[PDB]
């Protein structure tokens, strides 16, 4: 069985032949337990009658068999209790960072979803420890019943056939059973999935359903839906017990059976007493790994999910990159027939598309919705690449620049957010590493944030609390300001915060950016009259379809659709 | 010990799975009876033992099924019942203390903490019985069977126990720091797969990586050495749970009283298959323990939850009243974020009928007048006379009838028609629904919608939702009466036919409402009856727009500052 086994052999990383030592190692203690049952079917049969020295032999013989079964089981917990597991879950940690390095950022950026699942894998590959532990109890499961069955085919062979047919009748049925099982666990799950989706609708808006009126209609529909699901749960689950209760007892009505067979077979034909005292010891030895391996038939499913999650999320690749020999001097960016399809939300959320930004100074933009006014400048990091066109900056193609290059080349000037309220020395450096203290400090006062570093504490290497506490929306935003001015990139993608930060701080905003646009290209989306008017070359989008281009005065006096939003 | 919860059902179910363990016990005793009865005499097949044996077998199975049928209705009812008192907690909780406060924490809650609770029970209950009654029946048999091997079997599940618990004399000394430890990777893993979409547009990413780096490698160097501190005693309990040293000791036992006195055979098989049980007891012992520990942190967690509201001080009592809006005296703080007063003494009379659209800092003393209004928190200092009587008096049924919130946002359900349905009447008035749709300006974008008016909108239809989910909630607004209307922010989307649209429809909101248009911009501003300034949480002046605008205070320097930009 391979699709589990090389995704677990390769999940672990340069601790696979530690990891296969161990699995021998288990390997051979659960079938030299199995042999050590072998070697009490004659001790018993000694000990009906006396015999000492036969007694002796098979218990001397039992001593080797137990002493090696125990050295070999703890030699194969050694690779969890030594340091293996630790720096196999460590390698594969630091392979999945760089795995978030280097994956294409639409698909971490795309959903909501796909973002809190990269952001699980980090902590949900804890899994390791149960599936060293699993190995264990599903060995002894299958081997030991299978090595004491083996041997007792040629001492008596009557108890041999049903010993052997008691455990592939409980775990390969366990595993024949998986689709009812599932089937049990889903008829559960699915209801329990579309009740979380009415919890969580009820959890987000219940400030809107206390205020609004149907805390009678919406509340007691939840409350009705909570009996359903009881309702629901029970009469899956009488079922579910009545056929689940002997997938437990298997092994207790295997051992009654046995007796029964054992004791007919002695009243009837051989003399095969001591031999049915031993086997009547060998079954309920077998009780205690079925017992705790139908308690971990759950964590096989997760650690089976995670496995496949992991080398699906592992499997993805990053952005083409060929034959970089190029100096981009020239910032023309011309998008030329640009028509990417986003997802099956969002269509074709660009249709050929023209677009020249080739200013020094400013070339803004307005567009329709989602589609077709931010998803450009989505494409301008090639976060995706386009289902059809070109992306020139300058003359050069953005597919053949590495993304070093590409992404010290231009730089976006957020939203708000991302300080990590630590000293805003490293906040302001990681604007560009390599820079000194005085690269900080004159590139910290052009963005007009000098004034917030000398009015807070500690000076410069201050944390600014537990999340920019004491910083404010147009005094964290200067931050971004202050990190694309020291950054210096020639390209500046520039989502203004104006409409949240006008009234408070829109001088000081203005004014930095008004230091930051000075000779280089500046892509601006707002809605304010000197950003509406006064910017540039202005642009005009319905569904990434470009129209009314030129300055704002042509398209004003065009009395087109730029006139139509402008008059309002 | 606990009486509050489903107790009877639960100690039902308990007394039953101990009862099918002490007669699995009693099944054993039954084969090693007629085992002797069948070395003592080899014969023919003997009648009233091997049928005790087969009765208490089936006896065992059929005991074990209600034990498990019971424990688990036990655990169905026990969901049932925390989840509907979650429900109607959180029903009735302070809103402030809820979405501030614990907006996906409560869903997190009432999923968690009861599947736990239900797993908790059901699984849990027959692990009780057969870890707390197998154990201590073996006992007494075995010293019934045999003086003997049944110290010889003690002897052996105590062995490891005594070498486990003298090999913390070689402590641990790492459950807190070894906890702090997993707490710092755990928080500077969330850090780097948040800050990777960010950084990326900068430097390839190296700061952010090298710190998730070297907080990977001082974990590792915490978690490898918890592993060598646990090695032995983890190790030697999971050897000592093996059955061969049982095994061992039985055999070692029987070849050892073979020489000073024979105990009898049948004897020695009855303490053999016994022993074994009383061996394995141990292993159940240690999951129920491991179950109860993160039980009882899930209950901690259920209490502070069922604890930490209490029901907003309800009163339902006055009546409804006229002479709408006024403050008396406020000086609230913000809760849970800011010790000192998010206002001071605000007290103004509006009549009803006019517009009162307000600004000041930020929304740091602005909005939380929109926040105070719906009684999302109640002041620590004044009294809110919405009417005659104060909130106090509320008649909460009426809070909902009288004020029409509209907020920024306006989070929406999946079923777009009853998106503006669902807020004050459900029912069917649909020529009614679209003429509200009309009159609001949002009827054209729900009519090019694919799932016509009724679209399934989800959480994923993005297209479906747009920016006009406040052209949505404010047609709902315009579906019910609902005389005080309150804008916490209008304009703040903005698009450019959320600038147009926008501007008519709530032209087509102010019809007969005395509204509250907490506005960003100074745009409905200058077309309002009163503009109240406020700063730090004090109000600052009272009157209209050109009144301020004409006394030239600091409404002169804001209006200045907005004639900028």
């Amino acid at each position: 069985w391979r699709v589990i086994w090389r995704q677990l052999i390769s999940s672990v990383g340069s601790q696979a032949r530690m990891l296969r030592r161990s699995m021998l190692a288990l390997l051979l203690a659960a079938f030299m337990q199995g042999i050590a049952f072998a070697c009490l079917y004659p001790i018993i049969d000694a000990l009906l009658r006396g015999d000492a020295p036969q007694l002796l032999n098979w218990a001397m013989a039992f001593s080797v068999a137990a002493i090696v079964t125990l050295v070999l089981r703890w030699y194969g917990l050694g690779f969890e209790y030594r340091g293996h597991l630790a720096q196999a879950t460590h390698e594969l940690r630091l392979r999945l960072g760089e795995q978030l390095r280097r994956v294409p950022l639409e698909k971490l950026q795309r959903g909501r979803a796909g973002e809190m699942n990269a952001l699980l894998l980090g902590s949900v590959d804890e899994n390791l420890n149960y599936v060293i532990a699993i190995a264990n109890i599903l060995l002894l499961t299958i081997v030991t019943p299978l090595t004491a069955s083996l041997a007792t085919l040629w001492i008596d062979w009557r108890l041999g056939l049903v010993m052997l047919l008691i455990f592939p009748l409980l775990v390969p049925f366990y595993y024949w059973r998986r689709p009812a099982m599932r089937r049990q666990m889903q008829t559960l799950g699915e209801a329990h999935q579309r009740l979380s989706g009415d919890i969580v609708e009820f959890a987000q808006g219940m400030m809107v359903l206390r205020t609004c009126g149907s805390d009678a209609d919406k509340s007691r529909a939840l409350l009705a839906h909570f009996n359903a699901l009881e309702n629901l749960q029970t009469r899956t689950h009488r079922q579910g017990a009545g056929a689940t209760m002997l997938i437990a007892s298997v092994v207790e009505l295997g051992l009654q059976v046995v007796v029964l067979s054992g004791i007919v077979w002695v009243v009837t034909g051989t003399l095969n007493l001591a031999f049915l005292i031993a086997a009547v010891a060998m079954i309920m030895r077998f009780a205690e790994p079925m017992a705790m391996f139908i308690s971990y038939t759950s964590v096989v499913e997760l650690i089976a999910s995670a496995l496949q999650r992991i080398e699906q999320f592992m499997a993805i690749a990053p952005l083409p990159v060929a034959e970089q020999s190029e100096m981009p001097e020239r910032y023309d960016i011309r998008f030329d027939n640009v028509s990417y399809r986003y997802e099956e939300g969002d269509g074709h959320a660009l249709n050929h598309v023209s677009l020249t930004f080739p200013a020094a100074s400013m070339s803004a933009l307005v567009g329709a919705s989602g589609a077709g006014k931010t998803t450009v400048t989505k494409l301008l990091m090639r976060y995706a690449d386009p289902q059809q066109g070109q992306i020139s900056i300058g003359g050069v193609d953005i597919r053949r620049l590495t993304p070093e290059q590409l992404n010290s080349l231009i730089s976006v000037v957020f939203q708000d957010v991302w300080l990590f309220d630590d000293t805003l020395l490293a906040n302001i450096r990681i604007a560009r590493p390599q820079a000194t203290r005085q690269e900080v400090e004159e590139a910290a006062r052009a963005a007009q944030c000098l004034e917030f570093i000398s009015r807070l504490p500690q000076g410069w290497l201050t944390p600014m609390g537990e999340m920019g506490g004491q910083l404010s929306g147009g005094e964290r935003q200067r931050i971004s300001i202050a990190r694309a001015l020291l950054k210096n990139a020639p390209v500046v993608i520039l989502d203004e915060p104006t409409a949240a930060l006008d009234i408070e701080s829109e001088l000081a905003v203005q004014k930095a950016i008004d230091n930051l646009v000075h000779n280089r290209t500046v892509i601006i989306i707002a809605h304010r009259l000197s950003t509406i008017a006064g910017a540039g070359n202005i642009l005009v989008m319905e569904e990434g379809q470009v129209v009314e281009q030129g300055t704002h005065a042509q398209l004003l006096s065009h009395h087109g659709r730029y006139q139509a939003l402008w008059q309002a | 010990q606990v009486i509050t919860p489903v107790r009877r059902k639960v100690i039902l179910a308990m007394a039953l799975a101990g009862l099918a363990a002490l007669t699995s016990l009693g099944a054993l005793l039954f084969l090693a009876w007629s085992l002797r009865d069948i070395r003592a005499t080899p014969d023919a097949i003997p009648a009233w033992p091997l049928g005790g044996v087969i009765g208490c077998v089936v006896l065992t199975f059929v005991l074990r099924l209600q034990a498990f049928n019971t424990s688990h209705y036990a655990a169905f009812h026990l969901e049932n019942i925390l989840r509907s008192r979650l429900a109607r907690k959180a029903l009735q909780l302070p809103p402030g203390v809820l979405q501030q406060m614990g907006s996906g924490s409560v869903a997190k809650v009432m999923l968690d903490d009861v599947k736990s609770l239900h797993i908790f029970v059901a699984d849990s209950t027959p692990l009780y019985a057969r870890a707390i009654i197998m154990p201590l029946a073996t006992i007494v048999i075995l010293f019934w069977l045999d003086w003997r091997l049944a110290i010889a079997t003690l002897g052996v599940l105590a062995f490891g126990s005594v070498v486990l618990v003298l090999a913390r004399q070689r402590s641990e000394n790492m459950a807190q720091r070894y906890h702090k430890a997993r707490e710092q990777v755990s928080a500077a893993v969330i850090e780097f797969v948040q800050a990777m979409p960010v950084v990326r547009t900068f430097d390839s990413g190296s700061t952010s990586f090298l710190r998730y780096q070297r907080a990977l490698e001082e974990w590792v160097d915490v978690l490898k050495t918890w592993y060598r501190k646990a090695g032995f005693s983890a190790r030697f309990s999971f050897s000592i749970l093996n059955p061969l040293p049982t095994l061992f000791v039985l055999i070692w036992s029987g070849y050892g009283l073979l020489h000073y006195g024979s105990f009898d055979f049948i004897a020695w098989v009855a303490v053999l298959l016994l022993g074994s049980g009383m061996a394995e007891a141990v292993m159940p012992m240690m999951m129920l323990n491991n179950l109860v520990a993160q039980t009882r942190l899930s209950i901690q967690r259920i209490y502070q939850v069922l604890a930490m509201p209490e029901l907003s001080l309800p009163q339902s009592d006055q009546q409804p009243q006229e002479a709408s809006i006024t403050f008396e005296q406020v000086s609230f703080h913000y809760p849970q974020a800011r010790t000192g007063a998010a206002l001071q003494e605000v007290s103004f009379h509006v009549p009803a009928g006019q517009i009162v659209a307000l600004v000041g800092p930020s929304g740091a003393g602005k909005s939380t007048v929109a926040r105070l209004l719906l009684r999302y928190a109640d002041p620590d200092k004044g009294h809110i006379r919405i009417g005659g009587v104060d909130l106090r008096d509320m008649q909460t049924d009426t809070l909902m009838k009288q004020l029409s919130f509209v907020f920024q946002d306006n989070f929406l359900f999946a079923d777009t028609i009853a998106n503006n349905i669902r807020l004050g009447a459900p029912d069917t008035p649909l020529e009614a629904v679209i003429a509200a749709a009309r009159v609001a300006q949002a009827h054209d974008f729900i009519s090019a919608l694919p799932e016509g008016y009724n679209t399934r909108v989800g959480e994923r239809g993005v297209f479906l939702s747009g920016g006009q989910r406040q052209r949505i909630t404010i047609a709902r607004a315009l579906l019910q009466d609902r005389p005080i209307l309150v804008l916490d922010e209008a304009t703040a989307f903005a698009d450019p036919e959320n600038e147009a649209a926008l501007i008519k429809a709530l032209a087509a909101a102010m019809r007969g409402r005395t509204v509250i248009m907490v506005a960003h911009r100074l745009s409905m501003v200058t077309q309002a009856d009163v503009i109240l300034l406020f700063s730090d949480g004090q109000l600052r002046e009272m009157g209209n727009h050109t009144q301020l605008l004409a006394q030239g205070g600091l409404y002169q320097r804001l209006w200045q500052h907005y004639q900028q930009a």
